[PDB]
RNA sequence: CGCCGCAGGUGCAGAUCUUGGUGGUAGUAGCAAAUAUUCAAACGAGAACUUUGAAGGCCGAAGUGGAGAAGGGUUCCAUGU
């Protein structure tokens, strides 16, 4: 909602910031083994815990 | 051109605080250059100045 | 189709006076540049002399625009080119024996005339300049003489590139990586026909094959370093910008719109400098460049202790002989080198004159 | 090409609905260049964007 | 417009801008961005021009 | 790459190939059998006619529920259809094979489709929603196609 | 010549008979386009917007019984297109349809 | 891996067996609740579906309108693919 507490807004801020693709230069690191961010979250698919 | 802990140790509180202030104004300038494009040389000095501030503060404490 | 070519007598004559006005201001710059002078002072007086000379010329016709085609670019001992400080930027004082690289262009009726020359200020009488600096300027001038000889319809643009690479390898030096000469026509400085200098894989495969054609101008550039040829930036403000009329965008800034209109009024498509305004100019330029209305001409630094030289000039391509309209004052009697040229083909081209 | 932004901005500037916004079908390229409400105002002044009249609902029959 | 520490209040922002830029400020508006950074709109005094202050800061 | 049925001599032959092409495997298999053995000019004219619904491909093996048409009588069959997407995909592969023939330097006015094969590609997963809170698959059935054209006049 | 123009009258009532209410005017334009393909022999038929407005003048189900059109076969002027010619069909307002023949018309 | 001994979590067709994969069904059922689309043009490799214009219709102010609470959490807005 528009009305939110500071704790809720700060929780939503961190969830937003980590919902981004991996940098492309990660894939060139030695012994990488990581293809893409498997923890990507879409707002419509999966709802947040709170 | 760097700062080291050993040659900071003979200095007095006033000139240690002055050296802390000069590093802090340079770090703020580097953060300005970071958000205005800047250069790779200016971006890489951010860590150098940040470690210098930690070095001065460690000696002070 | 509507471009104007050099087949007309009046177009020929105004090129001759366009390079004449370019040569006399470069000559005035070289004499005036000495020890204890300010680069900002040189840029302003070199620009001011252009303004009054191009204003007093053709007093009977006051309709067609005349002005600067490239701002005075003075780079000394650490910068490649595209360097012109503002008033706020700290000045550079000229020490003894510094090599300086001066760029200067002037356009009449939309056709440009671009000249540039590298020289060392305050050459003492009775002495001889010796060092690793001795070879870079001399080899660059031999590139200018070579390109002057081999500019002709039928000689491919690639033959220019490996010839410059060959003489650079003769002097055990390398050019600046990926510098760009251009083919010139009316009201443009960035024609599609282009010449690459010291390429790599990326540049050579994005570059084009072309054959020299009659009735067109060539701003050919030699630019050789004494180190590795690599370049980058060191947090210095970009001053030279040029308007690209291909694209447009709705500017949402009042100061940027006023700045962009003043660019269109004075320097409609030719490159300009931020010195020609200042507080609002540096404000509107960023939001114009962000949406790519102006193409930045950034400053390029080599590593400390390296020295770089350059020459460039506009040569008209006319069938039975090409002529160099603008020339810089280079004299090989007062300047020698510790290594020479050892290729017979290079000997043939230098000895045969146009 | 697509003028969904320009119709929305024109309706807000003209204080009407998107029903009443008329964008010139022939000056499509000019209108597409307008990405600001002030550019929209310039096109409205120049006649490239017109506010259409209200659909007639006469009361003559009722009277 | 500045990005400021989320703990700083308007009085601290006002004094911090005044000290390390040597300018006088009129009022400070403050919001917290959706990504969690606090943003401060620091209006300058009428005799201070925000254009050339941003020039000497280096963000023009 | 490994084609099945390598050409009898790889000097008068050209090849083309596609993988994970998002067309129905069953429709494309029937279209491929229709143009197999055709001259390249005849196959192009026929595939364009299938799109225009002037000629049909006979559905011989995957004919469950396929309707009847008058144009199936051209073949010895009764059921036929006009798979537009299969015809377009085979027309792209025929243009690619024809350009490959020009690169090999062999004339394209005598090319004959001597080999053509449609294989099943890995399926792509989607979902459909059923009556009582159930989920069922909505799989796509893409296909690999390979063809070899050889000159004979 | 192939830049001929002619005025026809089309019995829309004849070609619309039996069509459902919500399809009568869409089918009238399909039949007008099919009429122009038959008479002028060009696959590219372009219905004029006045003609479209005339067919839909009385709504979707009460299409006019007769319409007086004019077929104009013209060169495409886009040789990149597969069609050398196209037929532009326009609307000819008339007060009555009695004794109206198919007529060749000038320019 | 053979031979002499030693020791087993030691042999599968089943268990509505467990996990994984794949068929026929089958190019089948189906993509049928709330009246409805049409013409021209633009962009574009490509247009029944995008955009603009022109028509014809619907919601009919207890709206298919304009705004909020809860809930969502960036879905908002530009640009590009
Ligand atoms: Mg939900
Ligand atoms: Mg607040
Ligand atoms: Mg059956
Ligand atoms: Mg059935
Ligand atoms: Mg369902
Ligand atoms: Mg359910
Ligand atoms: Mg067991
Ligand atoms: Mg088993
Ligand atoms: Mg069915
Ligand atoms: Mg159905
Ligand atoms: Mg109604
Ligand atoms: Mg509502
Ligand atoms: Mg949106």
């Amino acid at each position: 909602s528009s009305h939110k507490t500071f704790r809720i807004k700060r929780f939503l801020a961190k969830k937003q910031k980590q919902n981004r693709p991996i940098p492309q230069w990660i894939r060139m690191k030695t012994g990488n083994k990581i293809r893409y961010n498997s923890k990507r979250r879409h707002w419509r698919r999966t709802k947040l815990g709170l | 051109a760097k700062i080291k802990a050993r040659d900071l140790r003979g200095k007095k509180k006033e000139e240690l605080l002055k050296q802390l202030d000069d590093l802090k104004v340079e770090l703020s300038q580097l953060r300005v250059a970071k958000v205005t494009g800047g250069a790779a040389s200016k971006l890489s000095k951010i860590r150098v100045v940040r470690k210098s501030i930690a070095r001065v503060l460690t000696v002070i404490n | 189709q509507q471009e104007q070519t050099i087949a007309e007598d009046l177009v020929v004559t105004k090129y001759k006076m366009g390079g004449d006005i370019a040569n006399r201001v470069l000559r005035s710059l070289v004499e005036a540049s000495s020890s204890g002078v300010s680069v900002l002072s040189l840029c302003e007086k070199g620009d001011a002399m252009i303004m009054e000379e191009t204003g007093k010329i053709f007093k009977k016709e006051k309709e067609m625009k005349k002005g600067i085609a490239f701002p005075t670019s003075i780079s000394v001992n650490n910068c490649v080119c595209h360097f012109s400080p503002l008033k706020s930027d700290q000045d550079y004082i000229l020490k003894e024996g510094d090599l300086v690289k001066i760029d200067l262009g002037v356009h009449v009726d939309g056709f440009i005339a671009n000249v540039a020359h590298t020289f060392v200020v305050d050459v003492a009488q009775g002495t001889q300049v010796t060092g690793r600096k001795a070879d870079v300027i001399k080899a660059a001038h031999l590139c200018a003489e070579a390109a002057l000889r081999l500019v002709k319809p039928g000689n491919q643009n690639t033959q220019v590139t490996e010839a410059w690479n060959k003489v650079a390898h003769s002097f055990n030096c390398t050019p600046i990586e990926g510098m760009l000469s251009h083919q010139l026509k009316q009201h443009v400085i960035d024609g599609e026909k282009t010449i690459i200098q010291n390429p790599t894989d990326q540049q050579k495969k994005d570059h084009e094959k072309a054959e020299f054609e009659v009735h067109e101008v060539y701003a050919v550039d030699v630019l050789v370093s004494s180190g590795e040829g690599k370049a980058k930036d060191a947090g210095q403000r970009t001053t030279i910008y040029k308007r690209d009329p291909s694209k447009q965008y709705g500017l949402k800034m009042k100061t940027s719109r006023a700045f962009f209109s003043e660019v269109e009024r004075r320097f409609d498509a030719m490159p300009f400098t931020l010195r020609a305004f200042e507080k609002k100019a540096r404000m509107g330029v960023v939001e114009c460049a962000k949406h790519e209305l102006l193409q930045p001409f950034n400053v390029l630094y080599e590593k400390e202790g390296e020295f770089v030289a350059q020459f460039k000039f506009t040569v008209l391509l006319m069938p039975n002989g090409p002529m160099r309209i603008t020339s810089g004052p280079f004299e090989p009697d007062l300047y020698k080198s510790e290594m020479e040229v050892q290729d017979a083909e290079l000997k043939a081209l230098l000895q045969s004159s146009a | 090409s697509m003028l969904r932004l320009q119709k929305r901005l024109a309706s807000s500037v003209l204080r009407c609905g998107k029903k009443k916004v008329w964008l010139d079908p022939n000056e499509t390229n000019e209108i597409a260049n307008a990405n600001s409400r002030q550019q929209i105002r310039k096109l409205i002044k120049d006649g490239l964007i017109i506010r259409k009249p209200v659909t007639v609902h006469s009361r003559a029959r009722c009277r | 417009v500045f990005i400021v520490d989320v703990k700083a209040n308007k009085h601290q922002i006002k004094q911090a801008v005044k000290k390390l830029y040597d300018i006088d400020v009129a009022k400070v508006n403050t919001l917290i961005r959706p990504d969690g950074e606090k943003k401060a709109y620091v209006r300058l005094a009428p005799d201070y021009d925000a254009l050339d202050v941003a020039n000497k800061i280096g963000i023009i | 790459v490994r084609y099945s049925l390598d050409p009898e001599n790889p000097t008068k032959s050209c090849k083309s190939r596609g993988s994970n092409l998002r067309v129905h495997f069953k429709n494309t298999r029937e279209t491929a059998q229709a143009i197999k053995g055709m001259h390249i000019r005849k196959a192009t004219k026929y595939l364009k006619d299938v799109t225009l619904q002037k000629q049909c491909v006979p559905f011989r093996r995957y004919n469950g529920g396929v309707g009847r048409c008058a144009q199936a009588k051209q073949w010895g069959w009764t059921q036929g259809r006009w798979p537009k997407k299969s015809a377009e995909f085979l027309l792209h592969m025929l243009k690619n094979a024809e350009s490959n023939a020009e690169l090999k330097g062999l004339d394209v006015d005598s090319l004959v489709i001597e080999h053509i094969q449609v294989n099943k590609a890995p399926k792509m997963r989607r979902r459909t929603y059923r009556a009582h809170g159930r989920i069922n698959p909505y799989m796509s059935s893409p296909c690999h196609i390979e063809m070899i054209l050889t000159e004979k006049e | 010549n192939e830049v001929v123009t002619r005025e026809y009258t089309i019995n829309i009532h004849k070609r619309i008979h039996g069509v459902g209410f919500k399809k009568r005017a869409p089918r009238a334009l399909k039949e007008i386009r099919k009429f122009a393909m038959k008479e002028m022999g060009t696959p590219d038929v372009r219905i004029d917007t006045r003609l479209n407005k005339a067919v839909w003048a009385k709504g979707i189900r009460n299409v006019p019984y007769r319409i007086r059109v004019r077929l104009s076969r013209k060169r495409n002027e886009d040789e990149d297109s597969p069609n050398k010619l196209y037929t532009l069909v326009t609307y000819v307002p008339v007060t009555t349809f009695k004794n109206l023949q198919t007529v060749n018309v000038d320019e």
